[PDB]
């Protein structure tokens, strides 16, 4: 089976460098091109560059925003394409994929090579994540968003998981026993370079004096684990 | 270099309906250079159509592509539940670029947001900062907006929001907005309000509190 696997991502300071690898299996690049495509958080797809097949001489082309900073190359002996990334910028933060097309020909028996059925399909890796940031590792504070029987619209409560770096944090409620009414929002990146995430639950207002709501927060990079019981004010 | 534009940004349809997605190219391109991709959350994109109208291997018959010149169309003859996703056109005629994407989401009846405001917690105030949170819950379609006022003055530049994916059962969205203040600024003012707009509201909604009451 044709497969691509990206590696070499990580967290890097502005101005820093990474080298990504795209290792092909089940085929070689003798007659196949290789594209790098990236996707910033919550954004669309952006082509980064291409290297042509070995038959076409392995010519490379790179997108204008990365020209001079990123360079595609290949080690033919490894069936691997590299993306050398220098002078990294915070807007280079993205998931980086490699991808190519796979052509196959089913030649007609009794005819010559001009007669065939043509098949075409793409292959993508799972991606590798590049994060470019000046921030240092910090665990979140977990602040309660307290409900009230006088603030109905049901009641709502939550936890604000504020000021952490890097991603991710996980949030559950009542150790996973509560998912009805739960919304855990995408993290936002604050102007400070720290992330913040909110998780909320809508609940009956008339049982706040007897039901327990605890948000379970885990930030593995800082070894932060915090359970916050959210009580009415 | 060629710019691909896509309309609409979000197409709202029911399972079983025909979907028609539009891609425009800033320069004319030959058909061999135009492709369409699908992408679902947490997954790489998947090629649907290449050469404007050819299906990639294993792509179902309900996907088809048409058009020429500067105007291309992806058609899904009858939407299946797995087809609610983002669709991108793509061209290789001059460099390699993608369109901005059209999201196809599940149509349901209009639902107004339920709105909740949360003052900064006493714990956060002790820690030295102040965040005010506004929750806009279970609305449809996606176009709810919120603005913040402090002592009746509209705020700008000091809020951030994010939005959930469409709910798998009730097909609604939720949105949370956070107003970030210094603790000194929070203690300097009294009335904190978020004003919410959405087509399902008979009138916009304000939720507010007075600090210290």
């Amino acid at each position: 089976e044709v497969q691509l696997v990206e590696s070499g991502g990580g967290l890097v300071k502005p101005g820093g460098s990474l080298r990504l690898s795209c290792a092909a299996s089940g085929f070689t690049f003798t007659n196949a091109w290789l594209d790098w495509v990236r996707q910033a958080p919550g954004k669309g797809l952006e082509w980064v560059g291409r290297i042509k097949s070995k038959t076409d001489g392995g010519t490379t082309d790179h997108a204008a925003p990365v020209k001079g900073r990123f360079t595609i190359s290949r080690d033919d002996s490894k069936n691997t394409v590299y993306l050398q990334m220098n002078s990294l910028k915070i807007e280079d933060t993205a998931v980086y994929y490699c991808t190519t097309g796979v052509e196959t020909y089913d030649f007609w028996s009794g005819y010559d090579d001009h007669y065939y059925d043509y098949y075409f399909k793409d292959v993508w890796g799972k991606g590798t994540t590049v994060t470019v940031s000046s921030a240092s590792t910090k665990g979140p504070s977990v602040f309660p968003l307290a409900p009230s029987s006088k603030s109905t619209s049901t009641a709502a409560l939550g936890c604000l998981v504020k000021d952490y770096f890097p991603e991710p944090v996980t949030v559950s409620w009542n150790s996973g026993a509560l998912t009805s009414g739960v919304h855990t929002f995408p993290a936002v990146l604050q102007s400070s370079g720290l992330y913040s995430l909110s998780s909320v639950v809508t609940v009956p207002s008339s049982s706040l004096g007897t039901q327990t709501y605890i948000c379970n927060v885990n930030h593995k990079p800082s070894n932060t684990k915090v359970d916050k019981r959210v009580e009415p004010k | 270099e060629i710019v691909l534009t896509q309309s609409p940004g979000t197409l709202s349809l029911s399972p079983g309906e025909r979907a028609t997605l539009s891609c425009r190219a800033s320069q004319s391109v030959s058909n061999n250079y135009l492709a369409w991709y699908q992408q679902k959350p947490g997954q790489a994109p998947r090629l649907l159509i290449y050469g404007a109208s050819s299906r990639a291997t294993g792509i179902p018959d309900r996907f088809s592509g048409s058009g020429s010149g500067t105007d291309f169309t992806l058609t899904i003859s009858r939407l299946e539940p797995e087809d609610f996703a983002v669709y991108y056109c793509q061209q290789s005629a001059r460099s390699f670029t993608f369109g901005p994407g059209t999201k196809v989401d599940i149509k349901r009846t209009v639902a107004a947001p339920s709105v909740f405001i949360f003052p900064p917690s006493d714990e956060q105030l002790k820690s030295g900062t102040a965040s005010v949170v506004c929750l806009l819950n279970n609305f449809y379609p996606r176009e709810a907006k919120v603005q913040w006022k402090v002592d009746n003055a509209l705020q700008s530049g000091n809020s951030q929001e994010s939005v959930t994916e469409q709910d798998s059962k009730d097909s609604t969205y939720s949105l949370s907005s956070t107003l970030t203040l210094s603790k000194a600024d929070y203690e300097k003012h009294k009335v904190y309000a978020c004003e919410v707009t959405h087509q399902g509201l008979s009138s916009p909604v304000t939720k507010s509190f007075n600090r210290g009451e």
